[PDB]
């Protein structure tokens, strides 16, 4: 939604430009747009969902 | 300098102009067809006339 | 949210 993706190891973490500020990359974190096919340089993750973790109750 | 790779340079240049970043990916062949071309262009411009 | 509504 803002800022930029990153991977450490094997974890991925999103954060703004200009200051390190890594944080799990949720969907409240991200926004869709297409299926994969058409980019360019795109890589298989899991997004984070934090409805799940509520909706278990 | 920080380097960065140029079609994330382009996608925040579009994100400045208030075009979305994902507009950029889902062109991007298009977009460096155009300014590969564009600059041709310009390269004949200057080599017509003085 | 709704949709999801069936927990
Ligand atoms: C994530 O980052 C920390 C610091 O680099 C490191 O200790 C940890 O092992 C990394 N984990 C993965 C799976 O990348
Ligand atoms: C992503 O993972 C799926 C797993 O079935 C695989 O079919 C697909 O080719 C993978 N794509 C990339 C870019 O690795």
């Amino acid at each position: 939604r803002e800022g930029v993706f990153v991977s450490n190891g094997t974890h991925w973490f999103v954060t703004q430009r200009n200051f390190y500020e890594p944080q799990i990359i949720t969907t409240d974190n991200t926004f869709v747009s297409g299926n994969c096919d058409v980019v360019i340089g795109i890589v298989n993750n899991t997004v984070y969902d934090p409805l799940q973790p509520e909706l278990d109750s | 300098a920080l380097q960065i790779p140029f079609a994330m340079q382009m996608a925040y240049r579009f994100n400045g102009i208030g075009v979305t970043q994902n507009v950029l990916y889902e062109n991007q062949k298009l977009i460096a067809n155009q300014f590969n071309s564009a600059i041709g262009k310009i390269q004949d411009s200057l080599s017509s006339t003085a």
